């Protein structure tokens, strides 16, 4: 937890990213409790939260949503958190995902632009590299 | 590789520490400065010696060190006044970290009461690693290799920095290297070079953007090492060891 | 990526744009959620976790899914199941009696 900390604030401060703009950075330092909140929420519901505490002890814990919101539970239990944050939780919006990008990552819910950089590589290569090319593998599977 | 770092010290003017099974580097390099055919990138490095030896003045008496020798020396390299920018960041985050120690000690403390819940007595309140908990971020801040971490973070932030701006927009041809000069300790950094000059024993560094990334991580990796072995009760004497 | 893109022709910003304004998105995402404004009618600290999971699936995947259910997904976590007792010092088990 206190490396992820860490990492949020220089990645927010200290990054070599031109498209940081001042309004995140001071939005977040500024409001009362927010790194706090992005450190400590899991991110299968949203946060940055990487590691489900079950995780200390199995290695297949199953599906990430139902460790994310039992660890959430344990978080407000244990004063970490507030009720109104998992309220707000539930009661975020939804994206704007297909049934194919379903069927390509069951497990994940209908988070707001949550593709990985991997997939929107992969995506790219297929639908714009290898559309024209003379391998006879390639010419066959990529159409149009 | 040792002959890209020989290659920098013999394309600027400067003495030649390094000996080589086969210069053939060298001798080509040389062969190009003569006749005048050294390549865009070449040149900008080359470029820089005029400008080291205007603000520098007595650069003839520095001695330049090899890479293996100069590691007891650059694996502990303290610049005061150029990690100031990172340092406020550390300490909010130490600070965020630090309103929460409360509530992850009783959380571990209700979690293994219901993981092994003995019937008779035995607490978990006085136990080491839990009560390890509240002091993470004063053994982190508070450790050894603490401050040559932060300037070897500072210096790769704006080496990076420097290299992909050249990328997006190589219009501003006429400055690239970043200057920063202290009664302590002179640094240049250049896109493809880091150079940095000790002046009261007189001594002299010039790294590859490779260099400044192993000893960017190395660091960070003792830092860590060091620190969690530390905390840890099984581990303290390995901390000192 | 670039390197392939550049040999074989067809990149544009366009496309590469996402990729760029990945992190601030995700940023922008995060920050938008947490300034939300909730009531307490339904109290969800209260349910288990599977079934939150079920509620928040159900919720997010409306204009998809609507009204039908989703199954085959949900599996109990291990620290909120187990509960574990060491038997010492001739005393029963407490769950047992």
């Amino acid at each position: 937890i206190f490396k992820n900390i860490q990492q949020l604030y220089i990645a927010l401060g200290m990054n070599i990213n031109p498209t940081i703009t001042q309004n995140i950075k001071d939005q977040y330092f500024k409001n009362s409790n927010w790194m706090q909140y992005a450190s400590l929420i899991p991110a299968s519901v949203g946060g940055f939260n990487y590691m489900a505490m079950s995780r200390c002890f199995v290695r297949n814990i199953g599906d990430p949503s139902v460790a994310a919101l039992a660890d959430i539970k344990r978080f407000i239990k244990a004063n970490l958190l507030d009720r109104s944050v998992l309220y707000r939780i539930m009661n975020q919006e939804p994206g704007e995902s297909s049934f194919l990008d379903w069927a390509s990552d069951p497990y994940s819910c209908n988070l707001p632009q949550s593709q990985n950089i991997t997939t929107m590589i992969k995506n790219i290569t297929a639908r714009n590299v290898l559309q024209d090319s003379p391998n006879p593998l390639l010419s066959g599977l990529f159409t149009n | 590789v040792k002959g890209k770092i020989a290659q920098l010290h013999t394309i600027m003017s400067l003495p030649q520490p390094y000996d080589m099974d086969d210069d053939s580097i060298l001798v080509i390099t040389r062969q190009k400065i003569k006749l005048n055919k050294l390549d865009k990138r070449q040149r900008s490095i080359r470029r820089l010696k005029l400008i080291l030896t205007e603000k520098v003045n007595d650069l003839g008496k520095y001695t330049f060190i090899r890479y293996p020798e100069m590691s007891k020396e650059m694996f502990k390299l303290y610049i005061p006044g150029i990690n100031s920018k990172v340092t406020e960041l550390l300490l909010k985050a130490d600070r965020t970290y630090s309103q929460m120690t409360d509530g992850l000690r009783d959380l571990w403390i209700n979690v293994l009461s219901k993981l092994a819940s003995k019937n008779d007595g035995s607490n978990y309140d006085l136990n080491e690693e839990i009560n390890n908990i509240s002091k993470v971020h004063t053994t982190y801040k508070s450790d050894k290799w603490y401050n040559p971490f932060k300037t070897w973070f500072t210096i790769k932030y704006d080496m990076r920095r420097l290299q992909k701006a050249r990328n997006e927009i190589t219009f501003n041809v006429g400055k690239d290297y970043n200057l920063l000069e202290d009664q302590k300790n002179f640094l240049l950094i250049h896109p493809e070079l880091v150079l940095i000059l000790d002046k009261q024993n007189y001594n002299g560094y010039l790294i590859t953007p490779e260099l400044v990334l192993m000893y960017c991580d190395v660091v960070e990796g003792r830092w860590n090492i060091s620190a969690c072995a530390k905390l840890d009760p099984k581990l303290q004497s390995m901390y000192q060891k | 990526l670039i390197r392939v893109g550049i040999n074989r022709g067809g990149l544009t910003y366009s496309l590469l744009r996402k990729i760029s304004n990945y992190d601030l998105v995700q940023y922008e995402t995060l920050s938008r959620t947490l300034r939300l404004i909730v009531s307490d009618k339904i109290r969800y600290e209260d349910m288990c976790s599977v079934d939150l999971a079920i509620a928040l699936r159900q919720k997010m995947w409306i204009h998809l899914s609507g009204g039908r259910m989703i199954s085959g997904l949900e599996t109990p976590d291990p620290l909120e199941l187990l509960s574990g007792v060491v038997i010492t010092g001739s005393e029963h088990c407490k769950i047992c009696y």
